[PDB]
């Protein structure tokens, strides 16, 4: 199963060598091992265990990025400036301040403690056919945030992961991308683990 | 409108954050009136290249002319009023009405007509079917400013006594380039409450931000929990005649930045600080490498440093679309520009954990301006009063000894509440011209 | 409200899609004043049948009552105010209120009331607290109107010279039946903006169709892109006293249905053509076989050939909600029946595909109608001005040549302005004693 | 705003429940001038305990003070007007702002400023600078009210008649308990489309709540299918000067509860009873053990016996933000204390079964009026007219031999047109010297 | 399992009638392999490869129907005119024109590039007991469209489908039908493939 | 996998726990067996057949738990008033009534007949170490409501099961807990079966 990009006018070459990768990538076992992993990830961020999160599933060399893509016309070629904010870039150093941000009794944001509410779909998964222990994984994310009586924010997303098997069994992020869907959130932030 | 803010622009009645008739007499008499950041050149650098901005409310699409200036038009057809343009940014020779098949030029003129020969002949002028433009666009050192009033004073006397402040890194550092796409999110907060947070708040830093200091490290740590002034000294600020104003606080030149931001940041401050001190002075060549917090009135707002350039655009009285860019400086390496284009949205963009911080502020304030009782109590801008200064040998403009100070509210309030008063820029000047005294 | 329209409705201030209070205005001298539609004698065929009904922002129950005869009532109690009915459609010979139990009958009057004998006596007045009823319902062809004021001119004379136009399809061809239910959706544009794309669009047809017409090979292709007139010529435009207005593209009874359905239904509007052109005559003969675009004044829309029958049921300045049923002609075969119905949901309905496009150009039209500086900026309705003529021996109103064409954008916003500017139908008399001069 | 209730309150315009301009000259004319219920003693019972609690739109600390007294201000801080507060309950002896870290007691007194020393001076007097205090608190059995107008009447003399009719449950049976937290939840209706279903709003019960009554078998399955008066007898209902007033309906203590809660209610009440009525007689004590449905005036209702206590909490003319609270008697054994507690919010909390009939019929009618033609139309309060009786031997106020009434309704809305079309209390006083006449 | 539609009021007898037949019919190896074909084809659409959809994923015979049901009273029962308006209902023809308007670079409403997610959830299956090449399919959709900046359309659906198992070894669309849930969307159109 | 609380300073010691249980508990046999039983029950709810849910999928025992938490300070202590609100806390008699309510030709609310689609995602399982009959459930829910033309209400939870193999081969919930995230729902009311 492959795309014809001439024919199919919408789809980037990006997107269809992707369908391509977990069209074939397909593995009953893999499928139920990485929905175990992402729903333990799920669980384990909607208690907000940010901590635990960052030590046992994210891996040191983590680069965990959120893009706003500018709204470009389709027909225009011309214009070459980037057309990509990082809303996150991070490390895993960015990350620990972000996540000690989190947990400070001082942050004044988190006075009542927010609700989260993650829900995960769509999981496929392939191995990558050079380095076997990696794992590329897609998943699309309904994230619900609740707050200071009546605030709701719901985020949608898809992330387009690379996990690491570690030694002695454990599977930690090594990368996350988010090509975040609403170019202006509606959300008052996007302060969310994705 | 009369008695919004109270004299010296001392108080301001809480209702502003929240009025909804206030918010539709704002867009005549501050939107229709003042100069409204467009864009930098480095965004529009070649002809054709366009981008969308917001003018207040409306809608402007800013364009790269083929002899190299730069016209900006209200993106609307002149036909039955459909919007023209739907793309943020990109290059084009002439925009196209999707609806009937009008074509304008870049330059706004009315071009191509579908069945103009078979059903329009005489019926049609095409040069009267322009579209509507933006009478004023100037700049300052690249960036790009519009004013809707033919009247405005230009733009470098709309500055005022800001622009010397601005000088050392806008016109001396050997050119600024503005990084786009901007981070866009939408807040429930007035435009007002994030103009005031940036024209003059130091005091908030070491509270609202003590977690996010405890935990990147920044420069600012110095002031956490409210206990110490800077070691630097309690900084400065100032504020000018059309409103625009500004805190500096001395040598933190990496600003909200995370430690591992702040050794390469200040290395290349400190390098050009010291050329720069040979060409414009000590102070000066200081100011290049401090931080400064300031707005360009009205909703323009800016960091040096960690060098951010931000528009609150408004939507309603209670809704602001946030635009936040990273600036550089045009001979950092590119590595650094990077850098510090992804550390603007580390700390300030919509998933900036400074930002969420310093939001938690903006909402609540304009909620409770718009709940009967409450919009009745004051806002207080004290801080400082009674010891402004104006005409010192060094600083310029109305100024105070402190960052931690409400000078530059004073002034932006006071501007404020001179245009909602004025029906022109004659009954603004009529009433600004004791400003200093 | 008085210069919201030019004289002989050549400009209109693009405000009018997007401003609060004028919507609030149009309530009363708009809503409350003309003749809206209801529903067709096929929808509610037996005694008891109903249909809900939105006239303005108001909703009524349209009910057949034992005589044969149609009333219709607002939808509210006369005890404490509470909605009463909440299906779209059914039979009932009552409607009873769920708050306390007070029983209706089909024809509003107040039967029973819970505790009359017990508790009330002599306290209620039953003959007193029957719904609220429309006091003017009138019918075209099975069509039913209703109107709330008592002073409307005959639904008949409110048509003016558009009864002609619409009489082969509506009159002469054996009787047409409304094809429920309706596909209904919220889009987020002011009734106006659809009201003059169907009273007058053609213009748009070959632009913002492009794509459509390339894809389902509609007759409609023969004017893609604009480039050429139809061969069968430009057509007609017309418009009337009372604002209905419409254009005639000849020939094209398949209208926006693809290719799929071109054969079929172009073999039977042919062979009825043949015999009624015995009965009417060519010229009217061939007009049941054309394409007809219009507006009955104010917000019911229709199409011929493709045949459907819309409402722009305001909701508010921005926001409408949009009926779209099909129409047939009671003689098709029952299988033709049920591919026109598809078909129209196909084009125009919810998730019709040409609806799509049109629905592009609706919204943002309303919202540059709210910004303060693009809401000063004027729509033109000039196609075709200084050509129109009356007293045509052929073809009666206020008449162009070609449905491209802007006469009954000009004749819809003449008797807009007219009745915003008049506070009752003899007002609106006095501004239109020179409506076709 | 001078004719929407008619003489005797007997009809009210259906545009009160849905008009904009209206709610807002309500939150001067009703919110700004009567006492509105805070909280209860059971729920700040030690020193620094507060709740939030809202008064109108305003939203308002109450705390419980070191000597033992209850003060209470707007959540807002006197520097920016940050909200201060983010917790709904808790326990505190000081509450700092967030934003630049202002500390004010318990009390509302500015306690601390940061950098008061090194930059404030003598620029700040920090007591000019206290919360903005709620100037009259007071309470009655317990549950404590608050008035923003210094003028306002002694909450006891604001009761008026209604009074006499609490203090069986309220006063004499040995204390109550609020039970919290509240159930909070937002209904699409207006403010007092709840207040005048729980004022008055017997007849409702058997119809509305038919399904309820069947599934629950409470014991006002009597007037199921209002087919029926209670075997009792029909109860009273009564109306005050000041617009508080009540149904009873005699014997059900078990209200609006399920057979669960029944026999062990009853037993309750019962033996309660049999004390009583050698304290304060055999009329009241029974009034001890019957079920109390009404509303003290504007917006807090109760019910007795199913024993709940609400706030009709307005967010704006189409909103309200509804809270439900159980009561119990303080001598109640725990676990039926518990059990009436859940049996509150399962038939009125947000999950309330019943809650879901009543909603039914409040956000329509909210919703008619809103709209043109159908707020015009008159809400009628005729239910027992011209058979009310004043100064009664044993039952004080205006007072009708039926809890299937509208008595109550038709004294609520005098008193609110009285208040809508005053400006203070002395007018209010002037508007209502013949109330009973 | 089976529903009593005397006790259980409000069941209809088609809902009933299909709650048992995906009750009897559940197999979990067919649930792993329907899982993944929707998954597959979510993603297909979720990238806009609509003629890779409708080529490979959607069969000749395809009838693809999507109502909106009038509401009528449930005690009622004389009134018997179309409760249903056909929102779709359409052959392969018909998804062609469908999808080359999507696809044409003069469509003016698809520039800038629209972002889709799609969220599937509660699959079930069961084979036909009579054409065991038939598999019945029900599930669960979300559907999130950004566009413009500013828009955020979100659709909620049950499709009912037929899938047919094809020579070679895939598997195509034969039936898809969806009662739509809202009878008056405020999602400004329909004008997505559910 | 634990979660350190001392270091992780927003996570309760209940939630830490719960996560460690479920954790630990992954059966693969058991997830797919507990999905199966949650989407036969979400169907079942979602077709409003209220009498088969009570009979066949809840116990007699049943505990229906859903509270609304009053929002505290983080850092005072101090405040120990009852912090939660049962907005359904029912027996079975208790589901009976309402589920009697719901059904009734009377309930003037369900006429005309309301739209419900139900969303289960992230389900996971473990059987209770001492009494292997019991299984512990975790899954989150998005629930549409869609009536009356133009109203839509979604909730979002989390429901906390505890489920019992019966004699025969049946499975019944004994207990449902829910802790709902939006303290002031803005859905009209709460009156949906989470
Ligand atoms: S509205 Fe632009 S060409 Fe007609
Ligand atoms: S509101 Fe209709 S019977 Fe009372
Ligand atoms: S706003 Fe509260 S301390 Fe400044
Ligand atoms: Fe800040
Ligand atoms: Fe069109
Ligand atoms: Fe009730
Ligand atoms: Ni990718
Ligand atoms: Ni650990
Ligand atoms: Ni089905
Ligand atoms: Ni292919
Ligand atoms: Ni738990
Ligand atoms: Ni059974």
């Amino acid at each position: 199963m492959m795309i014809n990009t001439q024919e199919d006018k919408l789809v980037s070459a990006h997107d269809a060598e992707e369908f391509h990768r977990f069209f074939v990538g397909h593995d009953s076992d893999l499928q139920q091992e990485v929905t175990t992993l992402l729903t333990r990830e799920a669980h384990l961020l909607d208690i907000q265990a940010y901590k635990a999160w960052l030590e046992h599933f994210v891996a040191p060399e983590i680069k965990y990025q959120v893009i706003s893509r500018e709204l470009r016309s389709t027909s225009e070629r011309r214009y070459q400036l980037n057309d990509a904010v990082n809303l996150y870039n991070e490390n895993y150093q960015q990350l620990k301040v972000r996540v000690e941000h989190q947990m400070d009794p001082q942050n004044w944001a988190n006075n009542p403690k927010i609700r989260f509410t993650r829900f995960v779909t769509n999981v496929t998964a392939a191995k990558d056919k050079s380095a076997p222990e990696i794992l590329h994984v897609r998943s699309n994310l309904i994230l619900h945030r609740a707050r200071r009586e009546n605030q709701v924010d719901v985020f949608y997303a898809t992330r387009e992961d690379k996990w690491k098997r570690i030694e002695g069994g454990g599977i930690k992020l090594v990368e996350r991308f988010v090509d975040y869907p609403e170019r202006i959130p509606q959300t008052h932030n996007l302060l969310v683990f994705l | 409108y009369q008695n919004l803010v109270s004299e010296a622009g001392l108080t301001q009645k809480l209702l502003i954050h929240g009025d909804k008739e206030l918010f539709q007499h704002e867009l005549k008499t501050i939107f229709a009136r003042n100069w409204l950041f467009l864009t930098h050149d480095s965004l529009i650098p070649s002809p054709g290249d366009y981008v969308k901005a917001k003018m207040g409310v409306d809608e402007v699409i800013v364009s790269r002319q083929n002899d190299g200036s730069v016209r900006a038009f209200l993106n609307v057809c002149r036909h039955r009023g459909k919007t023209l343009v739907h793309a943020e940014a990109g290059n084009a020779k002439g925009f196209v009405c999707g609806y009937h098949g009008w074509g304008y030029g870049s330059n706004g003129e009315l071009q191509s007509v579908p069945f103009e020969k078979e059903l329009y002949g005489d019926a049609i002028k095409k040069k009267c079917l322009g579209l509507k433009e933006v009478p004023r666009i100037e700049s300052f050192h690249g960036f790009i400013y519009g004013c809707f009033d033919a009247e405005a004073p230009p733009l470098i006397d709309y500055l005022g006594d800001a622009a010397w402040y601005l000088e050392p890194t806008f016109k001396y550092s050997g050119g600024l380039e503005l990084v786009g796409p901007p981070g866009k999110v939408v807040v429930k907060a007035n435009w007002k409450s994030f103009a005031e947070n940036f024209v003059g708040d130091g005091y908030h830093v070491g509270w609202t931000h003590a977690a996010a200091l405890r935990a990147g490290q920044s420069v600012f740590s110095s002031i956490a929990g409210n206990a110490k002034l800077p070691p630097e000294g309690a900084g400065l600020q100032m504020t000018s005649k059309y409103g625009s104003g500004m805190g500096v606080f001395w040598g933190y030149y990496s600003g909200n930045f995370s430690a591992d931001m702040i050794p390469d940041l200040m290395a290349f401050g400190a390098a050009k600080q010291e050329k720069l001190a040979k060409e414009i002075g000590d102070v000066r060549a200081r100011i290049y490498r401090s931080f400064l917090n300031g707005t360009i009135f009205p909703n323009n707002s800016f960091l040096t440093g960690s060098a951010a350039f931000r528009v609150w655009n408004p939507i309603d009285e209670n809704t602001t679309e946030v635009w936040t860019y990273a600036f550089v400086e045009k001979d950092m390496p590119e590595d650094l520009k990077r850098r510090v284009a992804d550390a603007v949205q580390r700390s300030i963009g919509p998933a900036g954990f400074w930002e969420s911080d310093d939001n938690e502020n903006m909402e609540t304030m304009s909620q409770n301006g718009k709940k009967y009782q409450s919009s009745n109590i004051d806002q207080i801008a004290s801080l400082g009063f009674g010891k402004d200064v104006y005409g010192d040998e060094c600083y310029p403009g109305v100024v105070g000894k402190s960052a931690i100070g409400e000078t530059s509210y004073r002034g932006f309030y006071r501007a404020y509440q001179a245009h909602i008063s004025s029906s022109n820029w004659a009954e603004f000047e009529n009433a600004s011209r004791n400003w200093h005294i």
